[PDB]
This record gives C-alpha cells, structure tokens and sequence, in this order.
C-alpha cells in the first residue's frame, strides 16, 4: 500500500446520484442503534466508512434522554462501512466530541477532541495507536472539521478551531505524517472565522470550505499548501452563500475576501467545491433553519461575487424534512478524483419535542458525470410513533 | 408389498380362521394390523416377531392375532363370532415401545410409518 | 381417543379445493414434537391408501394436493384442485395413544 | 483476481438440491430483521450474497406499518453473506427501490434505482464507488432485474425498463465496465414486454428470462451478444409457461415469437434456462397466486411450443404456502457454471392481514447431477402469532 | 493452502482441559439467540467453528414453542467461530435436519440433510457452493453423524445412515473429494446398527466410534481406509461401555465383535479414541438418562472386553446437570494430533417443562499433556427465571 | 509475521491521552450487553484488543442477578477489539474466571483458569487450539494478572500465583513459548505477595507492577530475565503508594524491598512504570474506596523511597465516580514503546444498589509525549433510571 | 494433616485442660476450633497468631482457648465445668476479618475453607 496522493484530476460532475443512506432513526424503533450527531463519510482506498459522534447510548436507552448536549466524556468516534447502520457492534475508535479521519492510503488517521470544554485535548490516532496529542491552545472548545481529513503523500491536513464560538477564534492547520503532528500553521488570509471545514484534496493542495459562525453567510475558504505549509484563506465568491442562517436569494450578497455580515451569527457544516470558475455547493433549502437540502452549480460562482446564476439544482431533501451537518468527501476513481458530500438528517431535540433524544441518520450522494432525476431522501422517522 | 386376505366367508353365529400373505416384502419387517369395515375399525395388531399383539376391547378373548414370519402370513383366529365386516390385513404403524412393544418415540431420530399397505380385504359375514 | 371427522359429507366442484376437519378428543402431539395424525383414502371399491402420516408428511407418491395441517387436538387435510379421482372416504386415524388405533367417521367427498 | 468469463459448459442438471434458507421472517419475531421484499442472490468467485430491497425498517418495528408500497426513499439494497438474516449490521450498500448486482471476478458491480416514480435515477456502484449514473429515459418507474446481473470479461449486462407497466415500455441492455456505461442497446426481437429479467452466463452470449406483464403469460426471452452488443428477444417456447397468472395446464399455449395473451396481464419474476432442447424452469404452484412453487424440466419446452411433456419436478414450496419472485444466479463449479435459483417467500400484507407488514424470507436450490429426493420449504412463520 | 493429512502422530492425552464454553442458553434470558441441538466443533487450520442444527428461531422467539422436533424444514446448519454465541448474525450455512462438516485444509465441507423423511436429500456444499447431492437410499430418515467429518489428502469420509432408528439400517460411507461423492462404501464387518458417528483422522485411515440404537450399550467402531474405501467395523472393547442408557458398571459387559445386548435401544451420541491398547471415552454420568458427564481413560479398554480399570476420570457436567450428545474434533498441533470434544448441553423440553422450547448450550474440553484440576461446566440457565 | 522482541525504546511520557471507551454500561440499558469484570486490553502488532471475563449473561437479563461472584463455571474470556462494546456477538475465547493475554506477533496466546477453587485448571491457548495446562499449584484459587502477558521473542512469560488471598502465597513466572510451557520459575526476591500483575516489556526483560494482597500498600515489582528465567522483585520506592487501601500521602510510607504494612491488607490491581528514577502510575483517587482514578509522575518514585514529589497529575475519573482494576499494555510505535493503561469502571453491587448485577466499563488512556489538558471520563451509567 | 486430641476425662462438676496436637501441618497456618458432640456445638475458635478468640455463649468467662504454634498444639482451657460431650479439634472456616480478625471476604478473589480436618474427639464427663 502506497500513499495516496490524489494526483488525478476532477472529472466532470454534471450533479450528484444517490449513493448510500443509513435510515438510522427508522430502524432505531425496531433496534439498537446509536445516539449519534455530526457524522461524515470518509474512505480507503478500497471502500467508504460512515463516522459519528456517538452520545454513549442506544436511541431505545434511557440515556439517549437529554442527548442534545455536544460535549460529554461518553462521547465516542463511532466507525462503520459506509450503509451500515451504527448498531451495537460498531467499533467507537476513540473518546471524541469533535472530530475528523482520513485514510492516507496506508492506514486511518483519527483526530480525536475530548476532554474539558476550556482545556480539551486533541488524540492523534494513527493505524490504531495513539501517536500524538495536543492540549486545546485558546482554552475555549478545541474543535476540529467534523468531516474526513486530507491525507496527501502520507502528510495529513486537520484544521482545528479554538476560541470564541460567535468571534474571532486561533483556527491552526495541522500537517500529520502517520499520527505525529510535524507541523503546526496558524490560519493565515482573510477568512475571519474558520470552524468544521469540509476539506478535500486539489493535488498538490488541501482547499477546505467552513463555516464562519461570526459575521458571514458565505462560506470561508482555506487552501492548504502541504508542502510548505502555507495557508491562504477567502471566502466562497458566490452570491448564492452557503451558510444557514443566510439572506434570500434575492437579498443576499457574497464577499469572497471577507464576511458578507449577512445573517453572519451562527451557520451550519457545509461544503463547496470549484469547477474552474464554476462553484458546487450544498446548502439547506430553508434560509433560517436546517430544513431541506439543495445542491447546485453557480455559474462563475467561485471568482465572481455578484454570480448569482444557478444550474443543475438537485433536492436532495426535501425543505418539510429536517436537514443538518453536510460536508464533502472524496473517492478515487479509475482517472479521476470524484466529489462526494453526506447530509446529517437531525431528528429530535430541539426542535422536535415527540422524542426525548437528539440523533441523525445520513444521505450520501456521489458526483456523477452521467443523468440522473429527482427524488427525496429525508430521515423518514415518524416521531410519533416512537 | 402387497398384501392378500383369505379365509373369509360365511360362518355362523363359530369361529373362521382369517389368513393375510405377504407378497413383495417380509411380514417380520412389519408390525401387521387387522382393520375391518362395516368405517374403519381397527381390530387387533401383531408385533413384527409375532411375540406380542393388541386386541381391540370388543373382540379380547374372542379374536386371536398371529403371524408365521417365515410363511410370511398374518392369522386373525375368530370366535365366538357374533363381527360382519370387511376385514383388512394392513402393515405400520408401530405402538408405542414404551408401552412394551414397537418404535421408540422418544429417540432423538423418531420414525412413523402409516398403513402404508393394506389388502384387498376379505367379507366375514356372521 | 375419540376422532371426530366434520364434515360427513362433502361435494366438491373439479378444479377447486376441499378442506377435511378432524378433532380428537385428546392431543395427538407428542413429547417427541411430532403429531401422530393419519389421514387415509377409501376411494369408491378400493382398500384404504394412506395419504398422509404425523400430521403434514405425505406419503410415498401421494399427489402434492393433499395437504394435512394441524397440531393437537385440530387437524385438517386440504384437497387442492380436487379432481373425480379423488372421490372416496376420507379417514383420519390417530395413533398416538394405542391400543386401539381410532379412526374416525369418515368424510365422504362427491363430485 | 480476473474477470469471469463463464466460459465453462452447463453440466448435467436432474434437479436441484437445497441450498440455503434465510428463515428471515420465523427469527423476526425474536430479533432484529429488516423488512425486505424483491430479494436475489449473487456470488463473488468465493462465495454466495443474499440481496434484497429494505423497507428501511425492522419487522418489529412502528415503521414496518404500511411496507407493501415498493417505492420509498429509504428502500436500500440490503447485501449479506448468503444464509446471514438480514439483521441490525446487515449492510446497505445503495440507495434503491429496484435493483441487481454482478461480480465480475475482480468486483461488485451494484445498479442502484431510486428517486421520483417517473424521473428515477440508476446509480451504478463498482468496486464501492459511484461510477456512473443514468437518468430514467421513458419517466415511469425505471427498474431493473431485481436479481444478478451477468458479467463477462468485465463487462456487465443489465436489462432495464422504463415505462408502462402493463402495456408497452422502453426495455434498454446496459453494458457496464468498472461501473462505467460503456454501451447502451435497445431491446431487439419480439419480446412485447420484459421485465425483471432473470439472467445468467452462457457464453459467448448472456440470456435472460423475463417477466411479461402486459400479454404474455409465456416468459419473454433476451440473448445479449456481450461482444457486438447485439441483442435479440424471443418467448420461453414451452407449452408449460412459466409466469403467474396463467391459465391451466391442459388450456395453456405458448409461442416463442409471440406473448401468448393467456392471462397475460400481470406477472411474477421467475426463471428459466435451457438445457439443450429442454427448457429447466420454475413458477407458482397456483397458475393465479404466488401460492407454492415447483421446479420441472420441460421435454423440447426451450423449441417446440407445443410441448407439454414434464419430468423431474421438484415441490420447492408447498402450494398452499406463499411463493414470490424467483430468480436465477450461477455458480461456477470445478468444471462446470451451475444453474441456481432463490424463491421470495411473501409473507404478510396485503394478502395476509394478521400482521401490519409486507416482508419475505428466501429459500435457494442448487443445481446437481446428483440424486434428491422430496421436501417443502415454506417461509413457515406463524403470523397469528406475530 | 495444502490438504490436511493429519499425518502427525498423536499425542499423549493425561485428560482434557476446558476449551470453550457458549454460554447460549444464559444469555438467550437477555439476548436474540438460536434455538439449537445436535451441536458439533470442526477447525480449520487455524481457528475452531461451532455448529449446530438451528430449529428456525430465537428462543425469545413465540416460534421456539415446540421445538422438540428435530425435522423441520426450517432447521439450518449454523456456523460460528468457536465462542460466538447463535446470534442472530450467525451465519446459516445450509439447509440441514442432520449434517456433518470438515475442512480439508483449503475450503469446509458441509454435508447437509434436508426434505422429507422417508424421502430426504443430502447436499454436498463445499468451498461455498453446492457440488453433489444424493438422496436417501433406504427412505426412512436419511441422516449422517452430527458431528466434523474426517477430510485427508482432499479425501473427505463421512458415515451416513438410513433406515429403521432402532432396527437394521443401511449405513454407508461417502468418499467426497471437493464435494463430489468419487466412492460410496457400505458399512462392513461387525457393527450391527452406526449411527452419529464421532470421527477422528487416525492416519492413515478414519476412525468412527458411533452410535448403536439398536442393542448395543457399547459403541460401533467403524475404521474407515480412505486410499482402498474399505471398511471395517466392531465395538468398543471397554468394559465400561459409553452409551445411554447402559447397564450399571457392576452390572456391564461390552463385546467388541457384537452389540452387548444390555439396554441396547436407544442411545446417544458419544465419542471414543484409543490410546495404544487404553480408550479415551466420555459418556453421560447418569446410565439411563442424559445428565452429567464424564471422561476416562479405560486401561486396555480398546483390546480386552472384560476390563473395567477406569483412570484420569474427569467430571466434565456434574451428574445433576443436563448432559447430550457428545462428539470429537481433532486438531493439529505443532507436532501432534490432538483430540477433542464438545458436550452439548440439552435444557428445555421434553424433560424441563418450566419453558415451551427445546435448546442446548456448548461445553468444549481438549486433549492435554499437561495437568489439570476438577470443576463442573454446566448449561447453568436457570429455566424457572425464564 | 515475526516474533516480537518489543527491542525499541520506551520514549518520553509527558503524561498520557484519551484513547477509547467502551461505555458498557451506558449501552447496557437499550442493548444486549455482557456483564463483565477484570477487564484489560492488549494489542496484536495491527489493532488493540479489549478483553474481559464474562459472568455467562447480558446485563438485561435474569441471569445478570448476583453476578457479584467472581468464579462461575459460566465465566468466560471475553475478546472484542478494543472500542467494539461487549455485545452478543463477542467471541467467547476459552472458559476463565482469570485469565491473561498476550500476542508475540504471530498469534495469540490465552491463559485461562477456570475449575474448582481449590483444583483450578490453567488452559494455554495459543493461536486458536489447547498446547498446554496446568493444575493449580497450592490448591487455593490459582489466579493470573488479569491484564496483557508480555511476550518477547515468541517466550510468553506470565506471573500466577496460588494459596493465600491475603497470606504468604505461591507465585511462579511461566515462560509459554506457542503456547507451550517451557519453564516455570517460582517468585523470587523480596516482593511477599504478587496478585494480578500489571507486566510490560522491557527489553531485554519484563517488568511486573503487581498487587500485595496482605502487607503493602506499596505495589510489588517483579523482574523477568526471559533470557534465563531468573527473577527478582521488590516494590515501587514512590512514597506515593499506588494501591487501594492505603494511607493518605502525608502519611504514608514506602520501601522497595519490603511492604510498608500501611493498610496492606486487600488491595488493587493496578500499574507503575519507571522512567529512569522516576516513575509513572496510576491509582485510585480515593486512599480507601476504588472511587476517582489518577495518573502521575513521582520524580525519583522509582528509586528513593522517600520521594513524594509529584507532577504531571491527570485526573482521569473524578473522585466521585467509581474506578476499579487498572493494568498497563505497551504498545509499539514507530521508534519506541509506549505505555497505554486501561481502567475498570465497576458499577453496581455491592456498592451500588440500585442494580442488581455487578458489571463495568472501561476507559483507556495512552502515553504521549505531546500535550494534553483535563478531563473525566467515567462510567456515565445512571443506575437509578436502569 | 491430621489432629489428636488429648486431656478429656471424668471430671466432676473443677476445670479440665483440653489438648490439640497437629501433626503433618502448622497450626499457625490455620484458624482452628473446638465442637463438641452430645449433635454439633460449636464451643470456641483461635486465630492463627493465637491472639484472638471467639467463644460460644454458654461458655463465656468458663472456657479459654489458647495455642502455641511453635508446638502445634491447640488448648480449651475448661472452668467451672457442669460440659458433658465429645470435644472435636477442628481446622479452618475462618471469621470475617471485617469483624476483628480472619478472612477478607470483601477482597475480589475470596476464598472459604471449611472444617476440613478434624481430631478423633476426646470425651469429656
Ligand atoms: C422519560 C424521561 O426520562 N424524562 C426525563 C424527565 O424525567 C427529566 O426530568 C428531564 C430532565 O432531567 O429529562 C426527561
Ligand atoms: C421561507 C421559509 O421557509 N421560512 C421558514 C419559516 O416559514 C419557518 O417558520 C421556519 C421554521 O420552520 O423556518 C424558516
Ligand atoms: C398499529 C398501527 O400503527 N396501525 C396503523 C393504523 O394506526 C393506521 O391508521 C393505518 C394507516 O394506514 O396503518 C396501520
Ligand atoms: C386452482 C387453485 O388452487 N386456485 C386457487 C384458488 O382456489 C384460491 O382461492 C386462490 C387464492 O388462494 O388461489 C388460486
Ligand atoms: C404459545 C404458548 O405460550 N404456548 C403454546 C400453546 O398455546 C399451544 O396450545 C401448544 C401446542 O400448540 O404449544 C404451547
Ligand atoms: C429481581 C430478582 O430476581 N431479584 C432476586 C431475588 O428474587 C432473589 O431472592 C435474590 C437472591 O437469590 O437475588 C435477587
Ligand atoms: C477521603 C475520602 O474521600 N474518603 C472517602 C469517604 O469519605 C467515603 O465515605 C468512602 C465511601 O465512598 O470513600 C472514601
Ligand atoms: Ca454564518
Ligand atoms: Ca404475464
Ligand atoms: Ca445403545
Ligand atoms: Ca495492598
């Protein structure tokens, strides 16, 4: 086994086909199956894993009550193939209420945030041992991606946030060569506020697509030179932005050197990736709320601010259904690097009182070059009956 | 396996002697029943070594079942005959050897064989 | 044992099925899981042909539309796609407790 | 790892032997088991896999209520090991309410339909990976197999229809390599409708036995020429028909150019192959219901249609128990490419009202040259009890 | 990977430690576990498997009621590793009333006994695909050992029987090589009723050391010559006879030309080996029932009928405990044979009436030079509780 | 695969990192969870191993009641990997009321005792198969460490020891080479009593932290020359005492060749490693009660006696909540070998009484030479709602 | 292991010195008992340093039991006797620690003994 590299180009994405589903919350009626939150896909070289933050309890559990809180010490990195539902045997990697994996070609990386809220502790497992650990640097939520690393030529790329959950925060990028930190990056560039960023491999960089839960609606852009370890970082041009909450469509405006401060409190994981100029992205139908979940193409909408030109608009839940967390991953084809992105599908606490617990289940899509239609993967939970 | 019934006839209300060959099959595999029709009434049964029998209650102490498994004939010695039937000669159906004789029903492997093959029947007429 | 068969006599249409109740008076299944339940066939002049034997087993070359079902004390034989050969008595015969091995009445099936 | 090329004879078949039983719905009342219908089985060159469409729920579950609906976006392709019931861990390896797998030798090649009635989308998954996508071309109700497909030198086959259900539709022959559309051919010949097509390996070529469910009660014939994509359609000819409904034995006819418009509406997935001038077939019992299933060998039944004369029949299911889909799949033996074939065994809603469900468990039979003797392998669940 | 030859010699048995133990019966009180009996172990070279014949459910199950009966067609052959309980992931290898199974160094074979029973079919399964089936020869409940068969040089030998269960049956030994039956071999020499042989690689043949339902007390031995397909037949030697039920030891003789004619009806399944002129044996505690067990070796008990001289007695299920059949496996040390057994541990119906099912947990001991002390590894679940 | 010789350096502690947790408990109340106790994990040359001595039951469950008993015939070994909860598909590796692992780089070896108390059997499984047994010694509860054996070079040593709970005992180093046992050395040096041996590699030696059941509070240290089998022990300098009882630290005493008789009767199992002069251990918070649990560095802990200068204190359960058994495994690195610790999280009776069962989680930490902040990781069972 | 008592005899309703020798074993090793015999009564039990005791009711501020390890012998020092039975020297079945002296039953790996070893009985009257 050889370092990935992904030094293959992205070949066309015409939109995005369904690719795997969990119906996590539906079997849970009938079953064991985790409490879970901030889930992401990521893969080796020869099959794709579903991972998750377990709350420390099955959904029939009366431990599953009051599982809206983020940050317990029972909180754990669950890990299964990808469509499989996270049922009693699946393997918790590590003690995790924040994480991200990638596998560089050789073995699975595993960053892994427990601990105190203001003095967390960051575990770096590398091919099922503890390499490495770093203690939370501002002493305020040590936080990292929530979605899968990016693992080039054996050095692995985490961007990993601490500081002010709504102001300016110490977002540093790690470079990680088989578990052991090698070097440390502070966030460098415009983007103001760098949380849970959905990363993917653009040989010979890592360009990453986050959240700025302070003062813009469009999304921060960090692009991550592995080998020198410069970091640059802007924001998503598109005037269609990402972010929820955001403005209208019609109202709303893009900035991508600085925060749009646009409904900027606040936001979501979520995810874009470029196309030349073009920019894919997902976002939540609703413009409030994590309700619904869209993905298009914005024309120009990587370089120009004022694009606000849509194409290809997939639903790929519906804006009744509750969406969540979304990020991108990425999966080696014959030729070509293929652009994948999960949604996290929310049910319960808060927003929904029929239940006592707060989980997810998740939908993947993968790009396609192909056709593909229309269609509508929510949850599917009926929470009155459970 | 065939069987075939003779010995039937016309007596008056004596005894009659009724004879079963076995055709195709030896008798000493077999538990043999009699079963006669007036429906179907079983009347008496001969172990497969011929040392034990069952009799129905109405004809106890009037009926006698044997069998000569080298002759590979079944016997039903009547009298006292009062009893006007078809009679059959029918193989199977073993008791249960738990009451003394037959096939072991509680053996991890237990076997059942109905009556499987029964003759054309012979008329008694009393 | 007594073996109580209903109905006593049953007129079945070619083609359609034909269903054979019969009670015991006492739980033909025994210990070892098996219910020691026979069903016989007189067809009109012939001897007795057993059809099936605990219960459900069919025997040697009996069609596939004789279906016995049941357990306990109820037990039914099912004639699929009845046909006129298949006119004749039916008797069930219980031979868990023997002696005496009971039959019952008999249904007779007419065409 | 190479490509199969089926390129071993069809040795001797006098029947077939019991293979494999799932029990799926008799363990559903102790345990976990997933609601399933339209299951089939496929085997990599090791061993053999159970495939069947989930509900995206348990049996013992308040989502299992109202399952008889065939279409749902959280139906997956559930994928075990043949003989593991579909429990909690079982994986769902796509999204899809209609679909068929082929290992080539080197990898599984999954074709995934999901999404809107009439504007399905087919996600073909190899080796673990989106590689292609197809949208539905006639937009009502794109389906595919329902059982394996047939794979060649790498390239797959897989029959697909869209549109009408019981009248004319749009029947296209994927060529899949890798995963990758690399041909698409019309469907050729005088097949009037196919459906559900049951294929297996004869090489050079790929024959499928399909499911007409608009004239004939006669199944439809498809050979793939895999080499030159050529593709031509005829009927099964034996006077013994294989679909359900059909008419009687004595009253039935067939003709293998034409649906014999006997009861043609309507049908039921089965199979057929030919054994020299022999046809091997299977089919319901009941000729109007999906109650028992046999097996028999059909003298001359693959060329003269007016031939009647059957051997070798085999009672799989008792004809007072429920059948469902049959298919057939094909195991490459020593020096031999075996003929095998799986029931569904339907239990529950809407015929069986005691319980809320519609699921199935699945019985497979093996080809042999052997000996056998006699049996009946019902689902045998207990629904009064359930 | 090679075919086993079991060509090491041996090695000196002082008595058996404790190998492995299921636990089923305990945890089906707060688990979904198989309803199961006629339990075997068989290894490959690597890891031990255990088997057993499932009823079709779970015990906490409404279809557990009325397990006692051991044909159903329902009833599979269930495979696990060694120590993993019957969940309900285990794997249901076959379809299987009666079955037998070995590895031949390169794949398992799985004999596997199903259909009716005066008309049952033996399916040959071997490296996962069905090679070869018979069907039964003497009609009257075709069925084979129950236990590993024996596989040398490719060649594997399994004892089948069929006909009267407590009266003369045709027994046969089947020569399978892949799968395929190359040689059937009727039993001969002394041996007047084989049943559930316990086998063991005795290079360079097979020996057997069976059941006699019929009017032995003491056990057949069938020696088995896999190069010439001769066979070989007689009875154990020892004094102390194995069967159940059996005369008291006072009161006991054995005859190892002839059954002994001492409560000879009936009997279970057991096991013996030789040790130069000593057995090896297990058999119940209890002479008429199937409670406790026990093991010892019989000095001369292999060649002097009259000997009695038992030694290294070990107390395996104390005689209060619920015993069943018994069975051995050999496994290939570094430089030995080892012999080993299972007991299977029967709780439930007909003898315990506190629960509706019939079902048996799993004792495993195995051949040690070494030293070892005395326990008791009972089923331990307490039926009144469940 | 070769032998491992753990011939690397142990490289710089700072402290030690989160690593995994099972959350047993927690799962126990919506899943079918073993009940267990004596936990430890250990780690073949890919992944880590969680092992675990079943009671023969899930915590939901009849059975689970008065599971306080710590030597049942229904006690089994339990192996997970590590992460993967106790569930019902958890392989059961031998029967074991005590037991130890180690992997010498090809396979594992397993030492299982089980039997009467006074005539226990100690099995030797060592890659899937029974080499070797031996009977208790002294004939008074033989017992073994309850955490990893260490195994250089293909010689497995583990300390075992027999008579006394809390008297003069006899405690024997077994050098196990594939299972095999090659040597036997008998307890030598001035360490009085060693219970559940907390070992790790040190090349070219083993070095054991044990548990002195009847005079110290200090824990025993013994040495292992694998090379000639000599031993030689004494106890931990620290004036930090590592046991449960023991006196509070003003108070209390050390001596590294004798015990301290400061509440020396009963004790723990936990660890101590040195790092030259200093030491690093673990011990309950609570002087007394198995409540909290801490790791520090005692600087010249392992040399001068009267050293109680602490450093690098990691809480890692709060003083609240209940600890139990601690013990070490090493773990090898890319230059060096790590020390990784586990520890039992003991829940239920006697102490606590809401339950009936008596069971535990785990939590498992790492050595790391990077940094790391604050935590507790306890159990989380609220066994009021269970 | 193997225990002789010694000292019993006719004594009038005085005081009577009741000996215990162990032989094959070391008395310090176990805690040892005195039962009687008129059934069984346990009468007194001596830890295995010899300096704690336990005593039946009835015999209270009458009977002393005391040992010397170093001779392996155990003795019932019996007082104002009124008493009649067989006086059996018995080992083992050792108190609760918990209480004072003897076994710690709460430790994770308890062990019991029961009176595995007992004298032939010396008849007291
Ligand atoms: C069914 C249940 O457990 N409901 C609980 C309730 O009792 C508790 O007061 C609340 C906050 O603790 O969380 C919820
Ligand atoms: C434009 C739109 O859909 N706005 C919705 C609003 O109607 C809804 O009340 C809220 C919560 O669901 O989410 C947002
Ligand atoms: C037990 C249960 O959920 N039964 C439901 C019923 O309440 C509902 O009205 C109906 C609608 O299709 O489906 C079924
Ligand atoms: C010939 C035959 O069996 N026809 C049956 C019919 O009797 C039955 O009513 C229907 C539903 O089960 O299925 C069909
Ligand atoms: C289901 C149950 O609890 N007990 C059943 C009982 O109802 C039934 O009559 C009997 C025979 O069928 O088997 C047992
Ligand atoms: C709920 C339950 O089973 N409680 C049991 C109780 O019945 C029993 O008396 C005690 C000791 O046996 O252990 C506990
Ligand atoms: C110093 C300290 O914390 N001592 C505690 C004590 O207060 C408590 O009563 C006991 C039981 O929990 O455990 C110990
Ligand atoms: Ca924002
Ligand atoms: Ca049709
Ligand atoms: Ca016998
Ligand atoms: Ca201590």
């Amino acid at each position: 086994a050889e370092y990935r590299n992904w030094s293959k180009p992205q070949c066309g994405i015409t939109g995005f086909a369904p690719f795997s589903k969990d119906n996590s919350i539906r079997l849970s009626a009938g079953g064991d199956i985790w409490v879970t939150r901030e889930p992401y896909v990521s893969c080796d070289p020869d099959k794709c894993y579903q991972f998750a933050l377990g709350q420390g309890t099955t959904i029939n559990n009366v431990h599953s009550n009051n599982t809206a809180r983020d940050r317990t010490p029972h909180r754990t990195l669950l890990m299964n193939e990808l469509g499989v539902p996270f049922h009693l045997g699946t393997k918790q990697v590590c003690i995790a209420w924040s994480s991200s994996s990638c596998h560089d070609g050789k073995a699975w990386l595993h960053v892994c945030i427990t601990g105190d809220d203001k003095n967390a502790t960051a575990s770096f497992i590398y091919n099922g041992r503890l390499v490495d650990s770093v203690v939370s640097w501002s002493k305020d939520i040590l936080r990292t991606q929530e979605s899968e690393c990016v693992c080039i030529n054996g050095t692995c790329t985490v961007v990993m946030t601490d500081g002010n959950a709504t102001g300016k925060a110490d977002t540093k990028i790690l470079f990680i060569e088989e578990g052991k930190i090698v070097h440390t990056s502070k966030l460098s560039g415009s983007a103001q506020h760098v949380e849970e960023c959905s990363c993917y491999p653009r040989y010979p960089g890592v360009r990453c697509v986050c959240r700025d839960n302070w003062k813009g609606s469009n999304r921060p852009i960090v692009d991550i030179n592995i080998k020198d370890h410069s970091i640059v970082s802007s924001y998503v041009c598109s005037g269609l932005v990402g972010d929820t909450p955001r403005k209208t469509d019609s109202s709303s405006s893009s900035h991508c050197l600085n925060p749009n401060n646009e409904k900027g409190g606040h936001g979501v994981k979520g995810w874009a990736f470029d196309d030349g100029n073009d920019v894919w992205m997902g976002r939540t139908i609703n413009e409030t709320s994590r309700l619904g979940y869209e993905t298009f193409k914005v024309v120009e909408g990587w370089s120009n601010p004022k694009s606000k030109l849509q194409i290809n608009r997939q639903v790929i839940v519906d804006r009744g259904d509750r969406s969540g967390y979304s990020g991108i991953f990425s999966v080696e084809g014959k030729s070509c690097i293929n652009r994948c992105f999960y949604v996290e599908l929310i049910r319960g606490r808060k927003e929904e009182t029929e239940v006592l617990w707060t989980s997810n289940s998740i939908v993947v899509f993968c790009g396609t070059s192909g056709t593909y239609g229309t269609g509508s993967w929510p949850d599917g939970a009926d929470l009155n009956l459970m | 396996g065939r069987l075939q019934e003779s010995g039937g006839g016309v007596v008056q209300p004596r005894s009659l002697t009724l004879s079963c060959a076995a055709s195709g099959f030896t008798l000493e595999t077999y538990t043999m029943h009699w079963v006669r029709q007036t429906g179907l009434e079983w009347v008496a049964v001969s172990s497969k070594d011929g040392n034990n029998v069952y009799y129905r209650d109405s004809v106890k102490g009037r009926f006698t079942v044997s069998r000569d498994n080298s002759k590979n004939t079944l016997f039903l010695q009547m009298n006292h005959l009062r009893d006007t039937a078809l009679y059959y000669c029918a193989r199977g159906s073993d008791p249960d050897y738990d009451k003394g004789w037959g096939a072991y029903r509680n053996t991890d492997r237990p076997s059942y064989d109905g009556l499987d093959v029964w003759g054309q029947g012979t008329t008694v007429t009393v | 044992i007594v073996m109580t068969q209903s109905p006593l006599f049953l007129s079945v249409t070619p083609g359609e099925s034909a269903s054979i109740s019969c009670r015991s008076s006492q739980s033909l299944l025994h210990s070892n899981g098996y219910n020691y339940l026979d069903w016989y066939l007189q067809k009109p002049g012939q001897s007795p042909q057993l059809l099936i034997y605990w219960g459900s087993n069919r025997a040697s070359g009996v069609s596939d539309r004789f279906s016995g079902r049941g357990s306990g004390t109820d037990f039914t034989l099912t004639i699929y796609n009845v046909e006129a050969e298949d006119v004749g008595v039916y008797y069930c015969m219980q031979a868990l407790q023997t002696p005496p091995w009971t039959f019952g009445q008999g249904t007779k099936v007419d065409i």
